[PDB]
């Protein structure tokens, strides 16, 4: 399912639509609308709640609200790396400006002009409650939101498997350690600013026969396939001695 | 490009006289600013302690000098019920508010405390001058609800003036009132007394006097 | 979109002392990270100044930005009625916002300064009121304090002014002491600061019989 007015919050009497990509469950039962799309012409009190489509879609929560201002965003549920889209929006459409957005009761954006806001690679600081204030006639403000940003993967830490001084000729193999959250991780491991091996699926490195020369600062990125999502660990300090 | 906003609301407690005296008639009042000649219809209604009544008394809108209408309604509330702290909620709807608006008012809350009444003579350096002044102390009351006046031979002085209760460092309230008197009926004996109305007064009521004395 | 400006009057105090350095206040508020320089320009009776203290703009709690800029004004200027005019410019501002203000115009009348003692009545209590009446005053800006043996009394409280029937203005101040304090024959002073006495003050004492 897809919204015309992205916006899973809208006012009473607003018009949103809903395309499915046919049945339409609404809180768990069926309606009429057979077509690929759902008209919603003037929302009411009823058209609140869980939407379904034809196998069949993920839910989608949709909230008819009365109110001076209403915090319009795209959905309440991300992935780390995903994009999101706020809008503090005036019923009927009325001219609001000096307008505040905030985050868990402190404000972070002023606009003299009232206007949209989007932050186009969230992450776990972005988790929390949203809601806007602007003037019109006078200062008037949003009911809160919740949006839920979940951590895909900690930031990697590189693991070495014997410890620091260590010897010429042994064996060690640096791992780039991270645990998904719920496509696979791709690694690549580094030497200072150097390149030791590429973007792979492996999480381990080997030095075959540790020499002197590969006393240095080692590090690891770890990327999701399409790299909206990608993190490097810090730096640790391996010495090799003849 | 038209601002955002609708109506405004403001709920008024009764007169403080009135909720002393039994044989007034306190009333609370709703008043409504900014109704448009677009959405010029109003309604109320009306809650004790949650339960709707009936008998508020609404007047019709009239036209201010901005080009927008005030509309008021007012509900008559029992001496007993305003005194034993009754919610009074006034609820305006309007078809330029997305919601109803709902105002509460009741009694300020906290132990009501007992005036003190100290009457306050003249300065002997004010004692040159025509007319003078007679003072009424009132302290360690609360709530700051509270009418003074003054009487002379069973007749009420109109010369005086009230200042607004203050917040002392206890947490209650004082004020002083003062009446102007020609020096010459000060002089002469006759016997002024300022009467306080205030909850955690017995009746509602005291009196203290002040006169020069005789001989 | 719009930053506001006010005007602040100086403190009553520090006109009325001739040791003091009173200053009027332009404060603009929501301005934005944006927003350039927030320009003043100062006017005395319509005639440009450049003494005016500009701060650096400061960064609010809700994330917009506030500006002040200080005016010192001088006491005859100021209690001769001069007006001082802010004119604030900026980009965010179609047209520069200008805001001005004065002493309150009136004739001046001088205040008279009772002290009354504690009722008989109080006189059972553990603390007792010393009363201190200001009245027939113009215009209703004034200072009382109270003092005793050369230190400040913190223990009082002032009504504000209350408008009397000759359009003069009233008030009361009051100051609670030990009883012991004022049977033991303690002197304490009202003392009043208005425009209209002489040299702008005038004190009262006040001490048992
Ligand atoms: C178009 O025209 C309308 C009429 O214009 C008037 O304005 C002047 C300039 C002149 O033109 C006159 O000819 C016109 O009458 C405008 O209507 C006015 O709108 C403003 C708001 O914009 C109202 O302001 C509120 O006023 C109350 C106090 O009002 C009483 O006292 C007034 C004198 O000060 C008096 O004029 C009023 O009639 C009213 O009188 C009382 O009436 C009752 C009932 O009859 C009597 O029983 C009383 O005895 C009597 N009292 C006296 C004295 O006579 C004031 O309390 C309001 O302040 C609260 O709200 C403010 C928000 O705006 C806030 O800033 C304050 O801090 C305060 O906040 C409250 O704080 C308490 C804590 O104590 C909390 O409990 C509250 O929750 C809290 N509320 C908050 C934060 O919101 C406010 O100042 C004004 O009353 C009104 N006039 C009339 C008449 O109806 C209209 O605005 C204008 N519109 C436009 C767009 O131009
Ligand atoms: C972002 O934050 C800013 C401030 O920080 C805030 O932090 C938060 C956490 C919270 O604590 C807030 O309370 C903090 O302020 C916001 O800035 C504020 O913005 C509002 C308006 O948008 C300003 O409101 C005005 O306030 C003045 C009174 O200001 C004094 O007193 C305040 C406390 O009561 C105090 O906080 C102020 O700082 C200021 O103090 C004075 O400061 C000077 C010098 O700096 C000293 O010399 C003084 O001693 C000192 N006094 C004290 C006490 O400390 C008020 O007068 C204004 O009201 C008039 O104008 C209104 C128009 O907006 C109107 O609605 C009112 O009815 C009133 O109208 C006037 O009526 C009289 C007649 O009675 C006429 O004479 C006038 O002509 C008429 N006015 C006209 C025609 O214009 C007004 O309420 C607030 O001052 C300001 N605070 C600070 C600090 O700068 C900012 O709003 C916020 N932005 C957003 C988008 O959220
Ligand atoms: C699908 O389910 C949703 C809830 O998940 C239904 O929405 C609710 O139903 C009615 C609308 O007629 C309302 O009772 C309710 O709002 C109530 O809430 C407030 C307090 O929160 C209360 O004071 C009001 O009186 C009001 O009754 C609706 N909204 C929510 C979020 O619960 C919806 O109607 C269902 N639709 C269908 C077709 O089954
Ligand atoms: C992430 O954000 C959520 C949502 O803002 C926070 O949860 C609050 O979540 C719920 C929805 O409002 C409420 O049930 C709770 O009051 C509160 N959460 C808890 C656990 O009590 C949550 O605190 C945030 N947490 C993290 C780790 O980022
Ligand atoms: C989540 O992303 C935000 C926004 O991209 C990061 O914020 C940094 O970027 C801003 C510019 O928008 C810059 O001022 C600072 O470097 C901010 O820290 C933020 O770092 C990131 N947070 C976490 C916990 O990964
Ligand atoms: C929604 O349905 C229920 C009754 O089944 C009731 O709350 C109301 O009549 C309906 N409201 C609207 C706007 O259809
Ligand atoms: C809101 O603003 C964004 C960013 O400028 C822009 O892409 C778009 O026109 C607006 N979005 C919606 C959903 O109206
Ligand atoms: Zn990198
Ligand atoms: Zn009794
Ligand atoms: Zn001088």
């Amino acid at each position: 399912i897809t919204l015309q007015p992205p916006w899973v919050s809208v006012f009473q009497e607003e018009t949103v639509t809903l395309h499915c990509e046919t049945q339409w469950f609404l809180n768990g039962t069926a309606t009429q609308t057979s077509t690929p799309s759902y008209r919603i012409t003037s929302a009411s009190v009823n058209d609140s709640g869980e939407y379904r489509c034809q196998g069949r879609s993920d839910p989608i929560q949709l909230e008819i609200h009365r109110g001076w201002l209403l915090l319009q965003v795209s959905s309440r549920v991300f992935t780390e790396g995903e994009p999101l889209a706020l809008r503090c929006h005036a019923w009927k459409d009325k001219l609001v400006y000096n307008v505040l957005y905030y985050r868990n009761g402190k404000a972070f954006k002023f606009f003299h002009w009232n206007s949209n806001l989007t932050i186009l690679k969230t992450n776990i600081s972005h988790n929390g409650t949203y809601h806007c204030s602007g003037m019109g006639k006078h200062r008037y403000t949003s009911a809160g939101i919740s949006v839920t940003v979940k951590e895909l993967f900690p930031a990697p830490v590189l693991n070495a498997s014997v410890t620091s001084p260590l010897l010429e000729g042994n064996l060690v193999t640096l791992s780039c350690e991270t645990k998904l959250l719920l496509l696979q991780l791709y690694f690549s491991f580094y030497m200072g600013s150097k390149t030791l091996r590429g973007r792979n699926t492996s999480s381990e490195y080997q030095i075959l026969t540790a020499r002197r020369e590969d006393s240095g600062l080692y590090w690891c990125e770890a990327a999701t396939e399409d790299g909206n999502v990608l993190k490097r660990s810090p730096e640790l300090e391996l010495q090799v001695l003849g | 490009p038209e601002l955002l906003g609708g109506p405004s609301v403001f709920l008024f407690p009764p007169k403080p006289k009135d909720t002393l005296m039994i044989s007034r008639t306190p009333e609370v009042t709703c008043v409504v600013v900014d109704v448009s000649h677009e959405d010029p219809e109003v309604k109320f209604n009306w809650y004790v302690d949650g339960v709707e009544v009936h008998n508020a008394k609404t007047k019709p809108r009239e036209e201010q000098y901005n080009s927008t209408y005030r509309v008021v309604s007012v509900l008559t509330v029992l001496h007993q019920d305003w005194l034993n702290g009754k919610e009074y909620k006034c609820k305006v709807s309007n078809k330029a508010l997305p919601a109803p608006i709902e105002k509460t008012i009741s009694k300020a809350k906290g132990q009501p405390r007992e005036p003190q009444v100290y009457t306050l003579p003249p300065s002997r350096d004010e004692l040159t001058k025509n007319q003078v002044s007679l003072t009424c102390l009132v302290k360690g009351f609360y709530p700051s609800d509270i009418a003074v006046e003054w009487e002379s031979n069973g007749q009420p002085e109109n010369n005086y003036k009230t200042t607004p209760p203050v917040l002392d460092s206890d947490g209650s309230f004082f004020l002083y009132s003062k009446l102007t008197v020609d020096k010459s009926r000060w002089q002469q004996g006759n016997v002024f007394s300022c009467s306080v109305m205030h909850e955690a007064l017995h009746n509602h009521y005291t009196q203290k006097s002040l006169s020069l004395s005789p001989g």
